[PDB]
């Protein structure tokens, strides 16, 4: 018939006529597919067109419909154990490549007939079945139960462990993975047959088959978070098992076991289980995080496997230095010793890894042996070998913290203009990593870095040139980190000369839609910042084009919204980094910014960027709302009265950053709002201090939550000190830390405001007050006075040898200063 | 003290899970 037209295509098929069928075959679908199944239903010319036909059904399915859907389907499930191992292959790779693209709903005959052929005589359909049924439950991110079964997982999980007892190893992993694909669910049927799984496992720990070991491995290690009261009475004789598991050869079982320390780590159990066995654990994860033929690959487009033994073993050190910290040393300290100053590289390097990995850990126990491997570290800076250069980059920003703490000379000076030099390098993975690494030590490295910006910065806008996109981006985050680490400092006509120019030519050249421009307009908000009326020049096209950013990005989301299918959801990442820039501007340019704010829709752009749905978004805009409500209030007070409902239904500790701007923004309201905050006082007032006294809050809250308090009591003391009693105590615990800013002595003259309304409401905790009035070192004239009466009015009140009575809980220096300085 | 969208600095052992 015209199959013996079909018969022609697929056996020519079979370098230049090859793209002459291949568009002539994909094409004739429109005509189709009931004649490719028939081909491989009734070797390698018959096995092509299943695959062929696989091809159409993922490409387009829906344009399938009955006639041949349920004619394929029938085919091959009838043919699911044909004995030629290609075609069986070709029919397996049909029929889970069918049950993923029309879902489960769509062919519900199937699972219960895969069930039931398991039990085949014929060892190749059970082999078929049970092969596509594990690639089902896998490929499948919701579960499987008694629906789309037709039995109970009652009866269906302990069938499958029944066959972990199969001779075949091909099917004990079958079976493995089948029951592998319930323990996250943690479903019932397996929770009680659970002593059966577990004693099965253990029945095929020493298999030799490596998959029915990774399944094994994969297995205990899912088992450890989800059922830990079951394995923890085999805990020791299992960690064993997993340790010779990791040294096992075959990487692919290796790596899944490796997993193990990386889960077990993250449990309570560890530290004290695991002591005894870190004298053969450590070694072996050292050993693990060296390299093999990954150079051959990696010198010779230079990029390896995301996740690898390496890795892994790196990332349970890491872990592992984190629950043992300094009790780790012991058992890594020697092997360092030999591993750090090896004449072979390969080995030098791991033993650098290693270094930096336990970093964050035992960074205490680390400090003697400094001083003698820090210059170590930035001499191999310049190694001969790419790979040793790079990591030593990290490995030194991992310490970056205590080479700024000692003299800038000895060790942030060599190792700054090592940095410098490195990244400029010649290999990529050096750049970037050389790169990141300066960027963490601006961070560390504050004002000491003013000595050598003209360095840095020729460094930085030299990149510009030689680095390509991959490399570039975290450039903008080193160059960005310069500016705030630096802030004003940079602001000098010299430095704006060269930093600029080259920032505004990615401006120039980036569309709005251009996903570029996140880390751009993340740096150049550092920028805007730091530089501060220097930006003058370039700020008025920088302001419109965020504007437009917002207005956009906020037009094309209410389409979206009346209409989903007609209109796709806006990117949000471009404003939440568009706000982010002109909160930036409103900072730096300060007054400056008034007629751009009063002629722009910037508020009421605002206005509707805090009742957004996103998180991220409400946090940026009400950062730009403090900015713009210290930079210029002239043009923010005509609608405080809409604001404040907002910012009140937004002092939610579950949003921590967005209840962190808003309290932040209210206190700086209230600042400019004088007496009228009154109306809006209860609002805000009660839940403030909820978050003030709920546990667990970030110091961070905390901190701009009392100082908040303490303007809104300073501006409104009538509506604010009925409360005072109440929030005074974590308020005192909290400011009493903070150093001698206008923060500060803006909230003190809340209290001493708000006490003497409401004195009643403070003399319980008397204590915390005078704590707190203790960490004062210089507050203004007129503050001291108002501590003074204050301190007074509760000696005078409470007498002579009562108030001597009080001071006897008073460490010498609260009690002296608040004897020598007020005069009590 | 008010208060992102990278994170992408080098690291040799980042997780993609």
């Amino acid at each position: 018939q015209g199959l013996q037209q079909i018969l022609q295509l697929l056996k020519e098929s079979q370098t230049t006529i090859q793209r002459t069928v291949q568009q002539k075959l994909e094409q004739l679908n429109q005509y189709f597919n009931n004649y490719l199944i028939f081909v491989l239903t009734k070797e390698p010319t018959r096995s092509l067109s299943g695959l062929i036909l696989k091809n159409n059904v993922k490409a387009h399915f829906q344009n399938f419909p009955n006639g041949v859907t349920d004619f394929i389907k029938s085919e091959c499930l009838n043919n699911i154990g044909d004995s030629s191992p290609l075609i069986r292959a070709t029919v397996g790779i049909l029929i889970t490549t069918i049950a993923s693209k029309g879902e489960l709903q769509n062919w519900p005959d199937l699972l219960p007939k895969l069930c039931s052929l398991l039990d085949s005589e014929d060892y190749n359909t059970c082999e078929g079945a049970f092969g596509a049924l594990q690639k089902i439950c896998e490929d499948s991110a919701e579960i499987l139960d008694s629906d789309v079964l037709d039995r109970p997982l009652n009866i269906m999980i302990p069938k499958f462990l029944q066959f972990f007892k199969h001779s075949s190893p091909k099917i004990r992993s079958h079976a493995v993975a089948c029951v592998n694909q319930f323990i996250i669910s943690r479903t019932q049927a397996l929770m009680l047959h659970i002593d059966s799984f577990i004693e099965n496992l253990f029945a095929l720990a020493g298999d030799e088959e490596p998959e029915v070991r990774k399944n094994v491995c994969r297995a205990l290690v899912m088992l450890l978070e989800v059922r830990m009261d079951r394995l923890l009475p085999h805990m020791h004789n299992i960690v064993e098992y997993m340790l010779q598991r990791t040294q096992d050869q075959d990487e692919n079982v290796a790596l899944e076991a490796c997993e193990f320390w990386l889960t077990l780590a993250e449990q309570p159990i560890c530290k004290d289980v695991l002591v005894r066995h870190l004298p053969k654990l450590i070694p072996v994860l050292v050993n693990g995080m060296k390299y093999s033929d990954i150079d051959i690959i990696l010198l010779k487009d230079d990029t390896i496997s995301d996740w690898n033994l390496r890795k892994c073993s790196a990332a349970a050190l890491d872990v592992l230095a984190n629950v043992y910290r300094d009790e780790l040393l012991p058992h890594i300290l020697p092997l360092l010793k030999e591993l750090l100053f090896h004449h072979e590289w390969v080995v030098k390097e791991s033993g650098i890894l290693v270094l930096g990995a336990i970093a964050e850990g035992c960074m205490q126990g680390m400090i003697p042996y400094l001083p003698e491997l820090i210059p170590h570290l930035i001499q191999c800076l310049s190694d001969k070998k790419a790979l040793v250069r790079s990591i030593t980059c990290w490995t030194l920003s991992r310490y970056a913290h205590w080479v700024v703490s000692q003299p800038p000379d000895t060790y942030l000076k060599p190792l700054m203009t090592e940095l410098l030099k490195r990244i400029l390098d010649s290999n990529k993975r050096v750049q970037e990593a050389a790169c990141s690494a300066f960027a963490t030590l601006e961070e560390e490295a504050c004002t000491e870095l003013v000595p050598y910006l003209a360095y840095i910065l020729d460094t930085l806008v030299f990149a510009f040139s030689k680095y390509q996109h991959k490399n570039l981006l975290i450039l903008y985050d080193a160059i960005g980190t310069l500016a705030d680490s630096v802030g004003h400092h940079l602001n000098k006509p010299e430095y704006i000369q060269m930093l600029m120019p080259p920032l505004i030519q990615k401006w120039n050249m980036l569309k709005d839609e251009d996903k570029d421009l996140f880390p751009l307009l993340e740096c150049l908000s550092s920028v805007a910042t730091a530089l501060q009326s220097g930006f003058l020049p370039y700020c008025e096209p920088v302001y419109q084009r965020c504007v437009n950013l917002v207005q956009k990005t906020l037009a094309q989301a209410m389409l979206n919204n009346a209409q989903p299918d007609q209109y796709e959801a806006p990117d949000k990442d471009f404003m939440i980094v568009a706000l982010d820039l002109l909160s930036g501007l409103a900072e730096g340019l300060g007054g400056n910014i008034e007629q751009l704010v009063a002629r722009s829709n910037i508020l009421t752009l605002m206005y509707q960027c805090m009742q957004d749905k996103m998180p991220e978004v409400r946090q940026s805009s009400f950062a730009l709302l403090g900015d713009l409500t210290k930079a210029c209030f002239q043009h923010v007070k005509p609608c405080i009265a809409d604001f404040m409902p907002i910012l009140g239904t937004n002092l939610n500790p579950e949003f921590i950053s967005v209840c962190n701007n808003a309290t932040w923004a209210i206190g700086e309201i209230s600042i400019q709002m004088g007496i009228e905050m009154q109306p809006y006082i209860p609002m805000v007032l009660h839940q403030l201090v909820e978050i003030i006294n709920r546990p667990n809050t970030p110091k961070t809250l905390l901190e701009n939550t009392a100082i908040t308090i303490g303007r809104l009591g300073y501006v409104c003391p009538q509506e604010v000190a009925p409360m005072l009693q109440q929030f005074i105590r974590p308020w005192c615990t909290s400011l009493r830390n903070i150093r001698d800013n206008e923060e500060k002595d803006s909230a003190f003259r809340g209290i001493c405001t708000m006490i003497s309304v409401n004195p009643s409401g403070v003399i319980q905790d008397f204590i915390f007050f005078c704590d707190a009035v203790a960490s004062w070192i210089n507050p203004k004239d007129d503050l001291r006075d108002m501590f003074c009466k204050i301190l007074h009015g509760f000696k005078n009140q409470v007498g002579d040898e009562n108030w001597r009575r009080f001071s006897d809980q008073f460490p010498l220096p609260l009690k002296e200063r608040l004897a020598a300085f007020y005069g009590v | 003290e008010k208060n992102k969208r990278g994170g992408n600095r080098f690291e040799p052992y980042a997780n993609p899970t």
